[PDB]
Parts: C-alpha cells; sequence; structure tokens
RNA sequence: UGGGCUACACACGUGCUACAAUGGACAAUACAAAGGGCAGCGAAACCGCGAGGUCAAGCAAAUCCCAUAAAGUUGUUCUCAGUUCGGAUUGUAGUCUGCAACUCGACUACAUGAAGCUGGAAUCGCUAGUAAUCGUAGAUCAGCAUGCUACGGUGAAUACGUUC
C-alpha cells in the first residue's frame, strides 16, 4: 500500500450486545472502549445492535406464527 | 483472518470432498473483490462524487480509483474523460475482512433483509451483489451522509461454475 | 437504532419509537414502561442497559417488515379473492364505500381535468 | 349478525339448500338472490350464480372467501 | 326478491376539519341556558383500555334520567418542522341498532400517517351581546347529522361621513 493516502485501518472487536457475541476484524471505526481479546492485546470494540448469530433470517428463528387462513378465523372468531 | 482460517480448513475439505477434485490446486477460491459504485450524478454536481469517494473510502480501508467516462452519450449529458464512477479492488486479507464484516455485521442491517439474490451469478463463477443503500456499512454514520446510495460488489472467484461458487460461498456463510 | 432503523437522537425515547413502523403513542408508552425507562430522556442520554432492555421489549410486538408484509398479504388475498374490496384496490378507489362523484382525491390521486 | 354474540348470518333456506346433496360428489350450481349471506366453510367448492340486479353471476367458493359476503363477488354497477 | 337513488376522467354552489406555539399533549380544578322521556329516559354498582355489556334504582316530570357542558383557569412538557401539526386512506380486532351493515350505518381499540406552510382572478357576511369562537338540546329516527331548527359561555374592531 501507498504511504499517507489511505485512512486509518487497524483491528477492532465487533461485539454484538444483544447476545454478547465478538469477533475480531479489521475497521477504521477507532471506538474507544478496550475489551481484551483471547490474545493478550486489547483492541477498540464496536458495538453493534444486530449480527450474523442474532438475525432471525440468519438463525431461523421464528418471531411469530403465521397468520391464520379465513376458515381457522372464522372457527376461531364465532367459537364453531 | 478468522475468514481466511475457516476457508483453509473446513471449507477447502468440505468442497474438495464434494466435488471430488484431484488436486487442492481446483479447489476454488475469492480472488478479489470489486466494490464499485456508479455516480452519474457527478455530472451534474461533483460534490455527490466526492462524497461517494469519501463514503467508499471509509467502507473498504483504502483510497478508490475514480473511474472516468469511457465515451459521450447526448442522453445523460456525458462528456467523455468526465469523472462518473469509483472502485476499490480488495486482495488478501483486506478482502477476506471486508467478506466476513459484510457477511455478519453489514448485510443483517439490510432493512427488511431476507437474504442475497442466488441467481445474481455471472455464469462462470463470480457473484455480483447488489446493495441499496450505504448505510447498511458499521463504518458510515447517518449524520453525516448527505445522501444514500447503492453499491455493486463484485466477488471474482476461480471457479468455473456457478454451482461451485455458490459452495464457496455458502461454506462462507453468504444467505440464499 | 432499535428494531433495525435509526431513531431520531434529539427527540425524547417515545417520539422516537413512535417512528419505528408498527409503533404508535400506546404502544411505545407501553414499550417504555414494561422496559422501565423515563420518557422525558432523550435516546442520545440513555443507558446502553436501558437501550437493550428497550430493545428486547420491542422484538416482540412484530414490527416493521413483518408488520408490512402481513398488510400486503391481507390485501394480496383480498385482491385474489377477487372480492370487492379487492376490485376497488385494484382501481385505486375508496374501499370502505366512501363516494366517487367527488371528495375521492386520496385514492384516485390529484385532479386530472 | 355482525356481533360476536350473535352467530354469522346466513339464510336459512340458502344453508339447507347448500346442506342438500352435501354427500353426492356431483355438486351443481345454486341459484341466489341472497347477496346478505355469509359465507361458511360449507361453500368451500361450490357454484352459486348470485344475482347481482339484472343476471346471476356465477361465483365459485375457494378456502379464500371464507368470511365474505355473497354480494362481495358479484359486482352491481357497471362502469367503462 | 335484487339493484339503483351512494356510479366517477371531471366543472360549480354550500359546509366540516386543518395548515399550528393566541398552539399539540398530559395533570388538577370552576361557571349555563333551552329542551325531551313510555313501554320510553334509563341512575348506582360491577365487567373492558374503550365503543359497550350484566343486573337494576328513580320517573307519565320544577321530583328521576338524558346530562359531568366546552371554551375557561392553574401547572408539567414539547420548541418552529410536514413536526408530539393534521387525521384523510388502509389492515387487523371489536360494540351497538336492525332480520340483515357487500353494494350501503354509526361508534371503539391497536397500527398506518395522504394533501395541506393561510390560498390567483374574483367574491360574501356582519353596526353589540352583533361578528368571531366554545360547546349544549330537539324534529325526522330501530340505527345513522359536518344539515336544519333552538339554547346559552367568552366576546371584539369600527361608523369621519354620503362625493362615489
Amino acid at each position: 500500500m501507498k504511504q499517507g493516502i489511505h485512512p486509518e485501518y487497524h483491528q477492532v472487536i465487533f461485539l454484538d450486545t444483544t447476545t454478547n457475541f465478538k469477533f475480531l476484524s479489521g475497521s477504521t471505526k477507532t471506538s474507544s472502549e478496550m475489551m481484551e481479546w483471547e490474545d493478550g492485546k486489547e483492541y477498540p470494540v464496536i458495538r453493534l445492535d444486530i449480527s450474523s448469530d442474532s438475525h432471525p433470517f440468519y438463525t431461523g428463528r421464528q418471531k411469530f406464527a403465521a397468520a391464520d387462513g379465513r376458515v381457522e378465523r372464522f372457527n376461531k372468531k364465532f367459537g364453531l | 483472518n478468522r475468514l481466511k482460517e475457516k476457508f483453509n480448513t473446513e471449507v477447502t475439505e468440505n468442497l474438495m470432498k464434494k466435488f471430488n477434485y484431484s488436486s487442492v490446486m481446483e479447489v476454488p477460491k475469492i480472488d478479489k473483490i470489486v466494490v464499485n459504485m456508479g455516480v452519474g450524478d457527478a455530472v451534474q454536481n461533483s460534490k455527490v462524487l466526492d462524497n461517494a469517494v469519501e463514503e467508499l473510502e471509509l467502507i473498504t480501508g483504502q483510497k478508490p480509483l475514480v473511474t472516468k467516462a469511457k465515451k459521450s452519450i447526448a442522453t445523460f449529458r456525458l462528456r467523455e474523460g468526465m469523472p462518473i464512477g469509483a472502485k476499490v479492488t480488495l486482495r488478501g486479507e483486506r478482502m477476506y475482512e471486508f467478506l466476513d464484516k459484510l457477511i455478519s455485521v453489514s448485510l443483517p442491517r439490510v432493512r427488511d433483509f431476507q437474504g442475497v439474490s442466488k441467481k445474481a451469478f455471472d455464469g462462470r463463477g463470480n457473484y455480483t451483489l447488489g446493495v441499496k443503500e450505504q448505510l447498511i456499512f458499521p463504518e458510515i454514520d447517518y449524520d453525516k451522509v448527505s445522501k444514500v446510495r447503492g453499491m455493486d460488489i463484485v466477488i471474482v472467484t476461480t471457479a468455473n461454475t456457478d454451482e461451485e461458487a455458490r459452495e464457496l460461498l455458502a461454506n462462507f456463510g453468504m444467505p440464499f | 437504532r432499535i428494531a433495525g432503523v435509526d431513531i431520531p437522537r434529539e427527540k425524547r425515547v417515545v417520539i422516537s419509537l413512535t417512528y419505528i413502523y408498527g409503533i404508535g403513542t400506546s404502544t411505545a408508552q407501553k414499550i417504555l414502561e414494561e422496559a422501565n425507562v423515563s420518557a422525558d430522556t432523550r435516546v442520545k442520554d440513555l443507558t446502553d442497559d436501558e437501550l437493550g432492555r428497550i430493545r428486547e421489549v420491542v422484538d416482540g410486538y412484530k414490527v416493521e417488515g413483518d408488520l408490512r408484509r402481513e398488510t400486503n398479504l391481507n390485501i394480496k388475498r383480498l385482491m385474489e379473492i377477487s372480492s370487492y374490496r379487492g376490485i376497488r384496490h385494484r382501481r385505486g378507489l375508496p374501499v370502505r364505500g366512501q363516494k366517487t362523484k367527488n371528495n375521492a382525491r386520496t385514492r384516485k390521486g390529484p385532479v386530472k381535468t | 349478525a355482525r356481533s360476536i354474540k350473535k352467530g354469522p348470518f346466513v339464510d336459512e333456506h340458502l344453508m339447507k339448500k347448500v346442506e342438500a346433496q352435501e354427500g353426492s360428489e356431483k355438486k351443481q350450481v345454486i341459484k341466489t338472490w341472497s347477496r346478505r349471506s355469509t359465507i361458511f366453510p360449507n361453500f368451500i367448492g361450490h357454484t352459486f350464480a348470485v344475482y347481482d340486479g339484472r343476471k346471476h353471476v356465477p361465483v365459485y367458493v375457494t378456502e379464500d372467501m371464507v368470511g365474505h359476503k355473497l354480494g362481495e363477488f358479484a359486482p352491481t354497477r357497471t362502469f367503462k
């Protein structure tokens, strides 16, 4: 790489806060908070709302049951 | 190099067993990733292209090449040589870091995400993914994004066929 | 950013929650009380644990893409069954028995003189 | 009527006519002027010639048509 | 029996609601008039967030009920934007009347959240308890009012003058 043209870039820990799932990768975010890695050296941590281990599509988790059919809604509404 | 280690260890073995490769050198690998942003409105406002270049640089980690019009087109009011795009080529460790980040941290941030097109293969083992908004990437703050614009991510692989490319990307972890 | 949609940083937490699709003032208040957070406090001046509790409460409310898809499925069902409501949805006219001789702009678009 | 405590409305004559020949699989077309009759699950797969004002429009009942009125599939006015 | 009178590329009249800070939301707290009620008006209580439901008191009326007026006052909050304005449209879940709310009723809850930033030419009403603004009641009526007819609360500006 050439010198002085590329932005500052360094290893960070992306931390999915929902599942408290850490994984190390490079990025230019430069977040202040530091959390120790399995390796001794700490690196800045990036808080993550969602991730591959927390997304319903990735995990297959079904948040809500499928919509009832018309016959089923008729029956459950009218008690028959 | 977590993704690279996964490729060396698990993906190599899985793919080689699945496709009966007589040698490891036949195992497909991701040759490069080219992230392109076509900014045609740079014709009307160069500051748009400047912002696009800055955002692409933040996303990728390296300065983008500014791509200029190859020919003039009257309808677009485009003159040959006018800068109308940005492009970054990623290889090696930066490529792998960007790929794992795109799979894990970035893609789920897509609004109403339901996986990526499984038919978006050129027919020769290369996959192009069209992201419709830059806000997906964790490195961009929506406050500083004057305009939202997409990107084309071309994963160029050594696979000869869409089937092998699909297997490689799925093992890496691409939704479909 | 809650529910995969960013919410106004300046606004108060409840009013910012309303910006989530499928969230209205009553349900923003219910979410905020279930997850013990003060209404006055702004989202920017909000604890990380408070934000996490808010996300945990919100995730189960069936909002955003899931709600949009459910509504679209209902509309498609009534269109497909060839119902009166379906025909009027297809023709872009008022569905709930309004009068179209006048005052149907919200369904018919701008005036075409 | 509409209120839940009252059962879904349907003309008694229409209901008994539909129930007739229930066992036989050679179900025929039922002429009806009862646009007001509710559609029960019993109607699925049946053909009702529903009066729309001048002629009986044929309507075939499917599962998705449960809960609607027979008039919702027999338009009365003609435009263009 | 069913449909239509409720159609819908459109033009005109009359109105309701708005475009916001003299405002929106939330909390507490005052003050009217004029009317109606027989198988009609329906309190109290309990059930639901609510429309309403359960039973059921009083009353053929200066007695009981419809029926707690609202604007208003005093606080908290928002803080100048298509927004905490606006509430049209649409989905789901209900309540009531009626035999029956698809064509084609009203109302409630959750969710969505369109135009609209004070309106060209032109044009209308009003001289005081008036204009403007806030609610209340009645006829028709099983149900249905932004219409009509009545009631009161707050309550202006201005009239030099008669040439046009």
